[PDB]
């Protein structure tokens, strides 16, 4: 078979599509906070 | 009320003592030669306790105590203002549990069942028998027993334990609370069990007992089964109960000191007394 | 690389995105409560020396 | 008395008489102990 | 003389029942281990399968460095000395950090950062296997009561280690990891809060493991009384009611003047099991915290003489 | 060597990758806990000692 | 030999992705390690 | 009192039987060892002078 | 139990029973020798 | 003679199990014995004669 | 016979236990000689 | 020594190697820790120690 | 012998893999080795 | 004397050989402690003292 | 003699080697923690006393 | 009668075990040897 | 037996065992002649 949860390649890669921009997006703001902290208080 | 299924049971019979002079049932309740016993017992030991709570001075149910008489008594009787009140009090609470067990053994010969009930109360009457009425004659006071009062027994427990340093190091203590602890987690999984297979998600059927085997083999790899877990109650209390009886009869009359220093023997075994290191080196 | 997409044709993708939400909010929770433990990062307790608020 | 009482009684008669025997062997009550426990176990575990 | 139904007088053996599928993941279902006489004469002689999932090898690898690490630890306190270790074996003890490193992380290896890593596998393994507590339920379409006892009992785990010590400010409120050192725990944790007696909670947490023997023995009694009619069958009876229910509760009915039913039993019985740990996790919660003295506070609410 | 691949033969590939998952989350905790626990390396008191902080 | 049931071409593929994941976190861990001995050496 | 034989079973008889006896046997062995006076090797001691 | 059963069991027992008496008195007077006890 | 109408009575495998654990624990005790009295304690006797401690 | 063995099993049963008796005593007569003239008990 | 690979004939292969890798990374976190609670060994306080750090 | 199902062929490919990656993990944790007894020797 | 292999008559191989490995093991153990118990038989602690190495 | 190849017939091969794994590495294990707490063969701190790293 | 071993099956069994027995035996007597020559108990 | 190998089965198994004991007892030897150099126990 071509997988086990039962998605089409076209669904799997859509879905993974959506994920990597709520990726790209949470990690973005993360980035943008580590670099406020790190120029009020730095830790190195 | 009657039950819409109680009337084909309500019959003659069963009866240890009294023949049908007390059979009969006033509303939900069987009444016997042990219900009429009982009903004496418990209302004279509770009449009893109002009357020492107006000698005491106090009307606060959480202040009210009944003490056992002095050491000085012995084992003797002691004035009703001082010990003697507590004397009567336990002999109509040992009436009243003894009654209980055995009208509980009429309705169980009436109803045709088994007398697993009335047994397994036999070992609480025991344990409070201990407490109150073997480990004070064997120590030779009835002053050792503990006060009925609902924060002085509580005292009592504190003192009786810290006569002997920490009494968790009293070993069949340890194994009575191992008892006592793995007998609610069993009531905790047990109810859990049944009532999630009674209870399934909405909409689905009512689940077998081939689903709870199947749901704690799949948690733990073994499943005791329907008769196992009730078997497995049964004895859990009898053993912690049991073992707490042990544990107070073998205290201050065979160890009298601190139990702490009692594990002192596992570490001073002649082949390991003497290496160095670890917490006793 | 370029074909990672296929993690979704293995794994169920509710299950993924379950223990994705509770791994970062417990990493998330552990990091803020390890920082107001250490007293040189505490901003409540910076803040109130810096304005002597206390 | 049922196959399996007797063996009961007989392990703890077996039981004590190990336990002492060894207690004095060992030199002391839990070398005697061990070993009276485990005879005792053994026999009752086997019956007709 | 009579048969109490406490032990089998015969043993059947048959095929091994590999158990329900439901909506289980079989793949994930290990095989069924042996069959154990000496188990068998007081249950099931039965042994496996055990279903290992995600969440299991979670727990299971969690819960493995957790008794890794604190075995490593008493080796070590033990002078890698197998004869000290088995003789100091109740005497060894992973202590928390110092009072004085507060909440911090900064306490060394040998003065408290192990109890913190030990702790964190601790923490993620017993919360794993409270998840997959509940989705065994779920596979199976049962209820989730199982969860939620379990919860019960997490409760007053996390305020003993992690909730209390955090409201107190030190990782050295915490219980440490040790067969005497944890009983000395609890008699110093008494001590110092006055009386535990004298916790109002700690007194409902007793009245309700108490109770939970209580039942249970009686519940145990009254199956094992009316087993001779099928009632060991509990679902069976809740589904068509026989004459074992039926005599049951008339027993407790005649005895104590009210009585339950084969379902409600069981509802009784998880309450009354949840409700120990449910009323010690608030009693804990409320000790040093709320009321440092917990004599003189029942002394202020009629509980003590003045 | 170059014959690895073989282990998705006999290794379900989801069984695989949460174990190896749970083993480095796990492994990369303790060695965070382990230096935290060391004086020399726990970085949030190396900075409060660099800063003349708290 | 087989029991998950992946042939000899999905199990190369697998294989492809896991490595590069693989090489990614490994490549990620040495430079990060690069920057902490570069920032306090260990030996 | 040959009747014993259809009354008690002869294994248990035989069993309950050897164990009392090989305790009863051992018993008064460590009692003696137990006693000064008849300690045989503390008297060969004593008398071979071997302490 | 036959009574025939029963009677050679008896036989077999008291032969095996003064062996060991036999045995035991030989033993007892030894140690009299050795050391009389009174 | 005859006495192998024991072999009537009882099982020759438990006759065999019980006789060698007897015997083994009977051995273990003597020889136990025997090490407890420093007369016939053959490594101290040893230590003693050749002075080793 | 209760364990059902036969009578000439049983007359071999009891030859070969008392063959195996009378190697263990030897073995033991033996060693007691060997200790009795290394340190006399009597 | 040429033959050893019947063993596999044996031996469930997903058993061993579950089994072989717990064991082993058990075994080398023991040896590692026994070394840091070595002092001679503990490379952490070595190179403390080596460039006064605390 | 046929306890688990498997070919001797495919024995002899999978031990063949297990050995090469058991020959990899030895050599790895010889340099290892090498590396930590030039830096501090036990001996 | 001719006739012993008759046991394997009466008992199983298995039980026979389990039994008498475990027995042989323990025997070696318990003998072996003894010696090193004994200050005067204890291998190491007397090539301790032989070539002064504490 | 060389007739012991019969002992496969017996004996399961899983079970037999199991056991003989599991025993041997308990036996090797107890056997260096003993050496190791054994001042005298304790070769860390036999190599500390040599190099002077304490 | 138990086991159902044959006699031919018994007495290899007891060969082999009795070879085992042999070899156990003389490497303990060689091992003996050793520890009397290093340190007699005797 | 009770296994059900054949008799080339129980050859080839014993041969195979034999040999990775065999390795193992080399190594062991080896360990035990550098120890015992590097700081023996006798
Ligand atoms: C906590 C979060 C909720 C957990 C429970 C969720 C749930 O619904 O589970 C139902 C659970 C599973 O059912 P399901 O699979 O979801 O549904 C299957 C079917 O629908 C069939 O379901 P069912 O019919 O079997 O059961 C439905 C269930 C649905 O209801 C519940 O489950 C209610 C649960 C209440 C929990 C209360 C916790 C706190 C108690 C102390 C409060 C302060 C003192 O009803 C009950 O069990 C009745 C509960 C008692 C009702 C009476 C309450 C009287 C309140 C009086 C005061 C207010 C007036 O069934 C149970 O009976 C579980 C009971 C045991 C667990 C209870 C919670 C234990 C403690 C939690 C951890 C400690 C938290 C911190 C406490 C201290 C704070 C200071
Ligand atoms: C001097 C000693 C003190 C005292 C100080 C303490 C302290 C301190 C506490 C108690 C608490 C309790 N005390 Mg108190 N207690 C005293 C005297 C008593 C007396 C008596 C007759 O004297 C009684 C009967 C009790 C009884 C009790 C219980 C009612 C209650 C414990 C509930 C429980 O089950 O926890 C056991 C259950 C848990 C701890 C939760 C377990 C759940 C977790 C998740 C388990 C995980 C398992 C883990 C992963 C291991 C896995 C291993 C593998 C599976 C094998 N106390 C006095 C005055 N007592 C506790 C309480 O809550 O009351 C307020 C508590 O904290
Ligand atoms: C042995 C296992 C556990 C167990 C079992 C058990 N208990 C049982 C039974 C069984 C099987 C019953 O069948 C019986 C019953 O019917 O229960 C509903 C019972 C019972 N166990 C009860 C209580 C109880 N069991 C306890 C414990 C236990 N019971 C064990 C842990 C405790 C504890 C630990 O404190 C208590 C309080 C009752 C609900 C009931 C018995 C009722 C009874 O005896 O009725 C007749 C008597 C009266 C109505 C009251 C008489 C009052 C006296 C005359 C005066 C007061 C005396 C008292 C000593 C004062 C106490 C003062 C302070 C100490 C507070
Ligand atoms: C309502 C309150 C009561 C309660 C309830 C309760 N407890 C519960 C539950 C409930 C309802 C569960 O559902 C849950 C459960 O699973 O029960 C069976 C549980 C449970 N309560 C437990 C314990 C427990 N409960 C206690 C108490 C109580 N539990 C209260 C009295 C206590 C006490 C008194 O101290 C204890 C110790 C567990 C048995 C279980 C939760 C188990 C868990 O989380 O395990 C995690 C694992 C670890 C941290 C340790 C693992 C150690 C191993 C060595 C790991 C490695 C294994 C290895 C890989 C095996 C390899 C095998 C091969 C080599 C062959
Ligand atoms: C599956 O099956 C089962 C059932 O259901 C078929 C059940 O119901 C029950 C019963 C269990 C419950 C109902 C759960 C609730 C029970 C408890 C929480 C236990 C604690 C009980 C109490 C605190 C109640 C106490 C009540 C008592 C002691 C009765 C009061 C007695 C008197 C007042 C005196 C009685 C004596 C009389 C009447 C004699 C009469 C003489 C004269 C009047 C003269 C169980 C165990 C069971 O397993
Ligand atoms: C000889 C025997 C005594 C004489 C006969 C007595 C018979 C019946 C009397 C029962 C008395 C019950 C009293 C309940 C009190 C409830 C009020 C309360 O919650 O009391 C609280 C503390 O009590 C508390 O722990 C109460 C909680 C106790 C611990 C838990 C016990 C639970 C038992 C049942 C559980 C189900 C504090 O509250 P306050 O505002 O300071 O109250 C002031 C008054 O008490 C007078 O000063
Ligand atoms: C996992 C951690 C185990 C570490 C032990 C390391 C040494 C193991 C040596 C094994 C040698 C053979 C290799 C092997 O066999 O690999 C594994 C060995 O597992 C096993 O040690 C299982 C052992 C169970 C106990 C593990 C811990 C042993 C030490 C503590 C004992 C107390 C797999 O075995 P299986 O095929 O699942 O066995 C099936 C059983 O039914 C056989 O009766
Ligand atoms: C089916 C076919 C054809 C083939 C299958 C393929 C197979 C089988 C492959 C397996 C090959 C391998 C690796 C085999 C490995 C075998 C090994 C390591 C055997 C090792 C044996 C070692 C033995 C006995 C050691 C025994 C040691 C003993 C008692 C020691 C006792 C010690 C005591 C009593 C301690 C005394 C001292 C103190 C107390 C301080
Ligand atoms: C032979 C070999 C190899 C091994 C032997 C292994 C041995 C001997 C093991 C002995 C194990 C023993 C004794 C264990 C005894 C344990 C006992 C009593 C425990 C009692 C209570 C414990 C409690 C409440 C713990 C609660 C902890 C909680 C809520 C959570 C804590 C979470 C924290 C603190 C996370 C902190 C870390 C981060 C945020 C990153
Ligand atoms: C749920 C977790 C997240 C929320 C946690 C809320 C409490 C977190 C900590 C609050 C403040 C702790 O208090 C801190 O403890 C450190 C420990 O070295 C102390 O340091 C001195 C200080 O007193 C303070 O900086
Ligand atoms: C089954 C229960 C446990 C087994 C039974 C134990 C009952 C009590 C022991 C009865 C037999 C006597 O056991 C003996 O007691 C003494 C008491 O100091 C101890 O013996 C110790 O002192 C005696 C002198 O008093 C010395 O000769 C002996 O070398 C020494 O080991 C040991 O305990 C044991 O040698
Ligand atoms: C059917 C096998 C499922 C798991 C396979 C995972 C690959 C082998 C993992 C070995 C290491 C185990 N662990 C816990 C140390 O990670
Ligand atoms: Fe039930």
């Amino acid at each position: 078979d071509l997988g086990y949860t039962g998605l089409t390649d076209e669904q799997a890669q859509e879905l993974h599509s959506v994920y990597m921009s709520g990726l790209w997006l949470f990690s973005a703001v993360a980035i943008v906070a580590h670099l406020a902290v790190y120029i009020w208080r730095p830790w190195f | 009320a009657l039950l819409s299924f109680e009337q084909k049971y309500r019959v003659p019979g069963g009866t240890l003592v009294g023949g049908n002079l007390f059979d009969f049932w006033v509303g939900p309740f069987y009444v016997g030669f042990f219900g009429v016993a009982t009903f004496f017992f418990a209302a004279l030991g509770i009449i009893l306790i109002a009357w020492s709570a107006v000698l005491q001075g106090t009307w606060n149910p959480q202040l009210i105590s009944v003490y056992p008489p002095a050491l000085e008594y012995g084992l003797g009787g002691a004035p009703l203002a001082k010990g003697g009140l507590w004397q009567i009090i336990t002999i109509c609470a040992t009436g009243a549990f003894v009654s209980w067990a055995l009208r509980e053994v009429e309705i169980c010969r009436k109803l045709g069942i088994g007398y697993h009930i009335p047994f397994a109360f036999a070992f609480a009457i025991l344990a409070y028998l201990t407490l109150v009425l073997f480990r004070p004659v064997m120590m030779g006071a009835w002053g050792y027993a503990f006060p009925y009062g609902i924060w002085t027994h509580l005292d009592w427990v504190s003192n009786t334990g810290y006569t002997y340093g920490n009494f968790h190091y009293n070993p069949a203590h340890m194994i009575a609370i191992s008892f006592f602890f793995t007998n609610a987690l069993a009531l905790a999984l047990h109810g859990a069990l049944v009532l999630s297979a009674a209870n399934p998600e909405k909409g689905k059927e009512m689940r077998t007992p081939d689903h709870e085997d199947t749901f704690f083999r799949d948690l733990v790899g073994y499943s005791i089964g329907t008769l196992g877990i009730h078997r497995l109650g049964l004895l859990l209390s009898l053993s912690a109960v049991f073992f707490s009886a042990l544990c107070m009869i073998i205290t201050g009359t065979i160890w009298f000191d601190q139990w702490v220093d009692w594990w002192q023997w596992w570490v001073k075994l002649p082949w390991w007394a003497n290496i160095p290191g670890g917490i006793n080196g | 690389m370029s074909k990672f997409y296929k993690i979704w044709m293995i794994f169920d993708p509710r299950r993924v995105f379950v223990a994705q939400g509770v791994f970062l909010f417990l990493l998330a929770v552990m990091i803020h409560l390890i920082l107001l433990s250490t007293p040189s990062y505490n901003w409540l307790e910076i803040s109130a020396a810096k304005y002597n608020r206390v | 008395v049922s196959e399996f009482a007797f063996r009961l009684m007989m392990a703890a008669v077996i039981f004590v008489g190990v336990g002492i025997m060894f207690a004095f062997a060992g030199g002391h009550w839990f070398v005697g102990l061990v070993v009276g426990g485990l005879v005792a176990a053994f026999f009752a575990a086997t019956p007709n | 003389a009579e048969y109490q139904n406490i032990f089998s007088q015969v043993q059947v053996r048959g095929p091994a029942d590999l158990g329900m599928t439901e909506d289980v993941n079989l793949a994930n279902r290990s095989g069924v281990g042996p069959f154990s006489t000496l188990l068998g004469w007081f249950g099931n002689a039965q042994l496996g399968p055990i279903y290992l999932g995600s969440l299991g090898v979670l727990s299971l690898f969690s819960g493995l460095m957790w008794f890794f690490t604190i075995g490593i630890w008493f080796w070590y306190q033990a002078g890698w000395n197998p004869a000290v270790f088995l003789r100091d074996l109740f005497f060894f003890s992973l202590e928390p950090p110092a009072p004085e490193y507060g909440l911090s992380f900064a306490a060394p290896l040998k003065e408290g950062g192990l109890w913190l890593i030990a702790s964190f596998f601790m923490f993620v393994a017993v919360w794993s296997w409270w998840g997959r507590t509940y989705l065994r339920a779920q596979a199976l379409g049962m209820g989730k009561h199982t969860a939620w006892a379990f919860l019960s009992a997490i409760w007053l785990w996390m305020v003993l280690g992690f909730i209390r010590p955090i409201l107190m400010g030190s990782w050295s409120e915490a219980v440490p990891y040790g067969i005497f050192s944890h009983l000395d725990w609890t008699n110093n944790f008494s001590l110092v809060h006055g009386n535990l007696f004298y916790n109002p909670f700690h007194g409902l947490s007793i009245a309700f493991l108490y109770g939970s023997a209580l039942l249970f023995a009686m519940h145990g009694a009254t199956i094992l009384a009316v087993s001779r009619f099928g009632g060991e069958r509990e679902l069976e009876q809740i589904a068509d009611r026989g004459t074992a229910a039926e005599r049951a509760a008339l027993f407790w009915r005649w005895t104590m003047g009210f009585n339950a039913t084969m379902e409600g039993i069981h509802r009784w019985a998880i309450w009354m099991a949840v409700l120990v740990t449910l009323t010690g996790g608030i009693g804990i919660l409320l000790s040093g915290t709320v009321v440092d003295n917990w004599y003189v506070w029942g002394q202020n609410h009629g509980m003590a003489p003045l």
